[PDB]
RNA sequence: ACCCGGUGAAAUUGAACUGGCCGUGAAGAUGCGGCCUACCCGUGGCAGGACGAAAAGACCCCGUGGAGCUUUACUGCAGCC
RNA sequence: GGAUGACCCCAGGCGGUAGGGGAGCGUUCCCGAUGCCGAUGAAGGCCGACCCGCGAGGGCGGCUGGAGGUAAGGGAAGUGC
RNA sequence: GCUGGGGCUAGGAGUGAAAAGCUAACCGAGCCCGGAGAUAGCUGGUUCUCCCCGAAAUGACUUUAGGGUCAGCCUCAGGCG
RNA sequence: CUGUUGGGAAGCAGCGCCAGAGAGGGUGAAAGCCCCGUAGGCGAAAGGUGGGGGGAUAGGUGAGGGUACCCGAGUACCCCGUGGUUCGUGGAGCCAUGGGGGAAUCUGGGCGGACCACCGCCUAAGGCUAAGUACUCCGGGUGACCGAUAGCGCACCAGUACCGUGAGGGAAAGGUGAAAAGAACCCCGGGAGGGGAGUGAAAUAGAGCCUGAAACCGUGGGCUUACAAGCAGUCACGGCCCCGCAGGGGUUGUGGCGUGCCUAUUGAAGCAUGAGCCGGCGACUCACGGUCGUGGGCGAGCUUAAGCCGUUGAGGCGGAGGCGUAGGGAAACCGAGUCCGAACAGGGCGCAAGCGGGCCGCGGCCCGCAAAGUCCGCGGCCGUGGACCCGAAACCGGGC
RNA sequence: AGAUGGUAAGGGCCCACGGUGGAUGCCUCGGCACCCGAGCCGAUGAAGGACGUGGCUACCUGCGAUAAGCCAGGGGGAGCCGGUAGCGGGCGUGGAUCCCUGGAUGUCCGAAUGGGGGAACCCGGCCGGCGGGAACGCCGGUCACCGCGCGCGCGGGGGGAACCUGGGGAACUGAAACAUCUCAGUACCCAGAGGAGAGGAAAGAGAAAUCGACUCCCUGAGUAGCGGCGAGCGA
């Protein structure tokens, strides 16, 4: 029965830690399995590829490598700061994530 | 006083014996048993067995009545009380409030005795020993006898 | 579990109000002609048994 | 003991009667306030004894408060905290404990 | 069997730097005493010794141990009268 | 002697198996702990000719180790080969 | 006579041209599991440190005799002096 | 939130904030406030439950008079054989019943421990009946529970591998890192492996992966050794190496001295037992009673048990009961005495209470201190259990 | 005439560094214990299996010839097509995966039940369908036995860790031997019950002018008694 996540692909989020600590970036992907998330241009890291078709002259390859996603946090599109997710039940009355500061919508 | 203050006074807690363990402590390898025979194995009642001679208690005879199926007779009996025990009652003294007072146990019908003065008391009793009985018709004590 | 009274004791000893334990002399249960009137006279007293006796006896009735 | 765990505590003017509770209505700064102004600045540990639900509420979650009803009343957590502090009402039960 | 290349066990094993005699010692000593003797390390051989290995002696006795068997031992039961 | 474990002086005892007794050491775990030590490095490991203790041990230092550890005073045991 | 295949008889029971033979490589009563941690008056083993003291291998009885109960001898606490 | 050290901050520092939430766990380390949560609160169309609420239905209900119709049969009852009960033949009832005999319908029958008589109790030979009780495959919560030789046999693809014809037996085996970034490419090589390069905070974290002890095997260095006699050490001196600059460390030439450890024994170096070595596992416990001792609580008194309430690591209530307050006797009994006895001899077994100091006109009786006793804690020992651990030969049951 | 040094085949001790090995510490997807909750399943075919099932699939999990799944209701809101990456292809805010509930499908064996049988194989009767279909084969339905009722209905059968009742029922051992006694109505076998079971409205208790079903706990009480009056048993 699902893993709880708190952000999404692909609502732009900050890094709050570890050596992309304040780098800012747009989920590529989220991995529940993992509980970890994809971002842009951030955790890098060089792979060494066996000389292939696709590939040829092999070498090295570079990749974004998941980040737990405790480390992460959600930017608020109204305020543009990162916040902690709120749930406001509309009218509709379907159920959306709000910024904690704002109640600016997350979607 | 505060919880690392709370402690048992000197010999109020005491390490416990524990033997087989090392030559230095006493009461290592036979651990306090000598060597071999029973007694030193694991496991005979040293208060009646003797060693297959005929008891000290077994020769010893049997006396008076052991009772025998249905067992015990249900009959009335009596516990003493004696006047000195008397002594902290004013006014009336029944069995009743002998008890509840912790000197009649229950169940025990009430029989006043001799040993300390009598109290000008009334003292409502199923029974009085003979001196007992003087004694109280004598420091102006008035003897209720019920049934 | 508790203790059980010894009955073999129970039934042929009793403890006394200051702790010795006292029981029938041996002696007479029969074989009592040509026996003086001394001897039966003084076996039909209660005695007082020897003080390393007494305890054991003593342990057999944890409750009287 | 409550009688002897009580009367150290006493012996050492930490403990504290009360006769009830300003404006404490449940919220836990509500309770720091009146603590403040009654000498309670968590530099000591308390045993905060009262039947006043709303006021153990609102000391129940700080760390240097312990919380109990006074039919909870007990020599240990008198004696793992600093200062004993008390309602009139837990006072009287607790006399009432020793008779 | 031995030599060279290849593969490579075993029970045993307190630890060992493990000689002879004559004594001695729990009465049959490489290990104590005194003498004698003896450079260090192996390889093939022999079996006197290490009270050598193996199996907590099968004989012997001991246990108020066990089992199979027997009978006019005891006490029961099946069965038959 | 002092005034009650504080130390000093003096005298005497102090081989030891079964065994009795007494005082300690260390291991796990609890209270202490919403604490304290901890990446400027826990536990654990390897050193040491250093310090303390009669001793079991305990420190301190260096190397390793990389995430735990756990005091004074007490409590309880799957407690020392 | 030997033999393949198919069958039947089992634990105080089978089977046995009789050896107490065979009954799944040890049959004077199969194996397995359980009662079960049977019982073992016997053998072995019994794990840290310091301090004080310190035995016995006798007697009585004992289906006892390499085991026990009591006595003697050890030790600790209190009391007597 | 910000700075700061760091591979990484949650550490340290600055200033803040929430708290009916500072239980716990994650996140690169040590986070109330980042994440999952936690206090507090909300929730089912469907199925199940529904001992609580309500509704219904079944069902249910008097008095006298008279009559003597009915009131559970191979029964009751007696005898014979047994079983159940504390009851082992006992004075042996009661309850059940295999055998033989064999009633009555309330003026009937059974029972109150042989039998009898009174006085009482109860209505056999038809049946149903919740709850309070037991257990734990299953779910959840919590541990002065374990932490991979532990804990279930199994943390792992285990009732598996494997063993046995079968019943049945039954293992071993967990860990790179924060992230696979799992080491492209080159070099020796058939491969395996390795050297570089590269990743990484760390690569004696490289997958045969955390820590990486010891036995054990190597390499290199120092000292030493080929006329020497040994439980291998110790004492002394000496030489060489090392650390330092009256001293240490390493080694050992010579000299003195010297019969392994354990066990079992009158006695062991013993040619008596056990041990190849190292590591890990391995044996005086627990419960209920008992008896001393002991630290406390209270004391002619002391204490509750099961339960109930409360709590959710808070305690309280509960006096039923037990032990103590009196003993002696087989017992009736009597009782500071009592038993034996003719005794008002004699004897057995029992019975005497503290220490004060004071007020007062000698103890009046206070008051304290101590104690009978008892309750809990602790420890020594004893009983009952496997009772310190390991081991039989065997016996019995059910299966194969 | 004399004396003293180096030499090490090898060995010894020490120091350093490794190999081997997997102790120790730390860890925990696991276990243990107690408490609480919950408690039957089955001919409408259980428990437990066999064989199958994926585009590529050894195993495990899930599922059943509709086969990691089919239909619906409810939960839920960005991912997903199990543990699995990859090849090679798809789905999802006109709300997928996933969870809950109901339903559908559910081969063959298994009480197994049409009959047989060496479990997962084999062979049939009757009625209906399929094929050119008479022979042949396949699909669908149906067919055991027993107990009750008036041929037709309704029940039974098997399983379940312990727990329960009943019908049977040891021995080791204890008695320091042993036969009465003990261990014990225990172990175990069997039958039955169920979420409990048993018991249960007095032909009771037994001495109180008493009590008032049964169960269960504390006490009574190691009392009364029982007993080679032994060991011990014990209301």
């Amino acid at each position: 029965m699902r893993v709880k996540m708190h952000v999404k692909k692909g609502d732009t989020v900050l890094v709050a830690s570890g050596k992309y600590k304040g780098r800012v970036g747009k989920v590529k992907e989220v991995l529940p399995k993992k509980y970890a998330v994809i971002v842009e241009g951030v955790n890098i890291v060089k792979k060494a590829v066996r000389v292939s078709p696709k590939y040829p002259q092999g070498g090295f390859i570079e990749k974004e490598a998941p980040l737990h996603a405790s480390k992460v946090r959600p930017i608020c599109p109204a305020c543009g700061k990162p916040t902690r997710v709120r749930k406001k039940f509309l009218e509709n009355g379907k159920k959306i994530r709000v910024c904690a500061k704002c109640g600016g919508a997350l979607d | 006083m505060k919880l690392s203050d709370l402690r048992p006074n000197p010999g109020a807690n005491k390490r416990r014996k524990r033997v087989g363990r090392g030559p230095g402590s006493g009461h290592g390898k036979t651990a306090t048993r000598g060597h071999k025979g029973q007694k030193s194995r694991s496991g005979k009642d040293p208060r009646r067995f003797e060693g297959g001679r005929s008891t000290t208690l077994m020769r010893l005879p049997k006396r008076g009545m052991q009772g025998q199926v249905p067992g015990e007779i249900k009959r009335p009996r009596y516990q003493g009380v004696n006047l000195k025990d008397l002594a902290r009652f004013e006014g009336e003294v029944t069995p009743e409030l002998l008890v509840r007072a912790g000197l009649l146990k229950k169940g025990y019908r009430l029989k006043i005795l001799g040993e300390g003065e009598a109290k000008p008391l009334k003292v409502v009793a199923h029974a009085f020993s003979k001196s007992a009985l003087e004694k109280l018709k004598a420091a102006g004590g008035e003897p209720v006898l019920l049934e | 579990p508790k203790m059980k009274t010894h009955k073999g004791a129970k039934k042929r000893v009793k403890i006394t109000a200051s702790g010795k334990v006292v029981a029938m002399k041996t002696g007479k249960r029969h074989l009592n002609w040509q026996k003086s009137g001394k001897e039966i006279r003084q076996k039909g007293r209660k005695f007082v048994l020897a003080k390393p006796e007494a305890e054991r006896i003593k342990l057999l009735l944890p409750y009287e | 003991g409550l009688a002897m765990a009580v009367a150290d505590r006493a012996r050492e003017g930490k403990l504290l009667l009360v006769e009830a509770f300003a404006g404490v209505n449940g919220k836990t700064k509500e309770f720091l306030a009146w603590a403040k102004e009654a000498g309670l600045d968590g530099s000591e540990s308390v045993l905060l004894v009262t039947g006043n639900e709303l006021v153990r509420r609102a000391a129940r979650n700080l760390p240097w408060v312990v919380t109990l009803a006074p039919e909870g009343l007990n020599v240990y957590d008198i004696v793992r905290t600093e200062r004993l502090v008390m309602d009139l009402d837990a006072w009287e039960v607790f006399q009432n404990r020793i008779g």
